[PDB]
């Protein structure tokens, strides 16, 4: 009931036995004949990716309205995949997002756990366009806003609208998971690779982006530690792909 | 009894998430590590322990 | 579109007992609903929503 | 281990699976032949009381003495069964009080919850009578004392004569049940129809009295909610009357 | 789960179902006859000193180093067990620790209950004996010191050292338990009667000591009460003796 998980010979990750949610109803596989238009083999790197990369812990605050990162770009410095991601030109790759917090008994608040397919966003500027320094840093999470952001190139992080200018409570349509500290404790979805292509370059695009944003806020009484740390673990899914060459940049 | 520096392995541990109490937990809190042998163990070559210094005989 | 007024149906909660808690835990909680449709619903007449009230062509 | 029960199309109550108290032994059952002196059918209206009554909570402070309701009284004003106290002549019907409390861990008490058939009361003045309107309200509970009563037509409510004339320890002697909130949380009683005539009028006679009594005291610290929420749920069963006419009164 | 636990006709212990360490290996068990060099026959008294002895608790506070009993002077006067250790003059028995502590899930802290055979002591003085009075009293502990005790016929009762010398990490080598206040609760370990003779007497040898160190120390918040009550409770195991005579002393 607290059973391990070994993948590759350099994780382990404990886990008690809970609930997954699987994609849109599919699991991540390996690309057959009848499904790919490029002129070459796949020549898939299982023997060395398939491990868990486990980023850094952020605090869920009193005061704290919700975080996301892009992907792939949030494996960009993580280890062999992220050399992957320089050495190749298309790239394709399910993955298998665990999130789970350490909270007490005494600790209250709900979290979801979301993972949306072509999470497009937009500016905090109208008649204006994002960079790309704002969308997503490599690693750390990116903070949604309780009041309205009001930069040039900036997101628009106001958290209700969860940057794609609709109800945040209608992202319950993609697939998710709820993370509410009274009984459940962990989360873990695992996505498939969603694109119109079989593959793509992913430098340039954002595959899928993975929101938690808290919709009731913790609350503690005076003895408590005035947090919880959220953990997430990515692991990466039958990846594989094309075109080798040298690192761009660098 | 030789040190061959970077060539037997480092084992660190990092935060994660931090340590997540309710009212009326103490904050603050303790590990204990407990190192053994595996079955395939092995020693050779017996020879005098390093901690013993005296030499001469007890009185 | 329409509001029969007194022909829906109300959905109320109340207080039965209050809210019991040990001393550590916050006395004010929180609750969520959702609302979804069942296996026997349907619909009909397609037309425009509401909503949108935008009529000209963007830009 | 969460099963929800739904006794007609209005009422949803949720409960664990825990023990019930059946009555001096036996379940609720509906007349036979050769039980009953009056000179019609019953017809039993199955089809439209058998559903949940919640009364309102009370609160069980640190102060508390102990509460009590008289049935079949309770139900005065409840829907159709008040009804069928208004329009009918006789009528004889079984009950499955439940009583649960909404507690926390940190929390300490216990409560005994009795049955008492005949629970008739003295009165707080000797040589004197008690009037109607000081047994029982309608629908909320009358309080027991620590202290003694002194009114003129009350009811002598001190807490440890039960307003019987007793021992408080030996009313274990009825169908009871013990609400220790270290390892208890609720309590279910199942009480038979209990007369010396198969069918009594309903606004005269009390059949049982309901008491709920604190043995040991609730006791907490300084972050907790200073009361726990006492919900008491009747069901009637198996209710059947006799002489249809009148609302008297009114 | 709650199974009790009844011993001759005087004792009860409730416990709940958990882990126990036999010995070295082996149960405790009766003398065999290529055993034994004595010219007699054993003549056990199974029928009246296998029941459970326990001792007095004492209070695990925030501060405290570690007890050590030394058996079987522990039981001297403890029942009829301490009658033969009086009216014979050689004894063998084995015996059941059982070690347990009543916490809340608010306390925190780490014990290690050893049964350390010939647990030869030295001394607080060099170039100098201990006295018998120092190394136990006859059913209270003996306790451990932080700092460095600097009497004359004392005990070295510096704690790292464990009263023999050696690091104190390294008592796991003999038949242990560790009771860790987040999960474990009680801690129970049957000892052999283990010697270098088949039968000794009983009040001049120290068979084996029972100590308990805590390695990570208590810790509460100021609701909590201030201190865990650490409950030890010896049940002898195949008691026989030899050598009939008077008391001596007295």
């Amino acid at each position: 009931r607290v059973r391990s998980i070994t993948l590759g010979n350099s994780t382990i990750t404990t886990q008690e036995c809970a609930n997954v949610v699987v994609g849109y109803g599919v699991w991540p596989s390996y690309l057959q004949d009848n499904e790919a238009t490029a002129e070459d083999q796949p020549t898939q790197p299982d023997v060395a990716t398939c491990r868990f990369y486990t980023l850094d812990s952020i605090q869920w605050q009193k005061e704290s309205d919700g975080w996301w990162w892009k992907f792939p770009e949030a494996l960009k410095n993580m280890g062999l995949f992220g050399q992957n991601m320089e050495y190749h030109y298309l790239g394709r790759s399910g993955y298998t997002i665990h999130v789970q917090c350490n909270a007490s008994k005494f600790h209250q608040g709900c979290l979801l756990v979301v993972c949306v397919p072509e999470a497009e966003m937009g500016c905090s500027d109208v008649e204006r366009e994002v960079v790309a320094a704002s969308l997503s840093s490599e690693d750390t999470a990116k903070s949604f806003s309780r009041t309205e952001s009001n930069g040039q190139h900036t997101v628009q992080t106001v958290v209700y609208n969860a940057g794609m200018g609709v109800g945040v409570g209608n992202l319950t349509i993609f697939p998710h998971q709820w993370i509410n500290l009274r009984t459940n404790n962990s989360a873990t979805i695992v996505m498939p690779y969603i694109n119109s292509v079989p593959m793509d370059n992913m430098f340039r695009h954002y595959n899928f982006t993975l929101m938690i944003i808290p919709f009731a806020k913790l609350e503690y009484t005076e003895q408590a530690s005035n947090y919880v740390p959220i953990t997430v673990t990515v692991a990466p899914m039958c990846a594989e792909y094309n075109g080798l060459r040298l690192a761009s940049h660098q | 009894q030789q040190d061959e520096y970077t060539s037997a392995g480092y084992v660190t541990c990092w935060y994660q998430t931090g340590l997540i109490v309710p009212p009326g937990a103490p904050p603050s809190c303790t590990i204990l590590c407990f190192a053994s042998a595996c079955n395939d163990f092995s020693v050779r070559n017996l020879r005098d322990t390093p901690f013993i210094e005296q030499t001469q005989l007890l009185q």
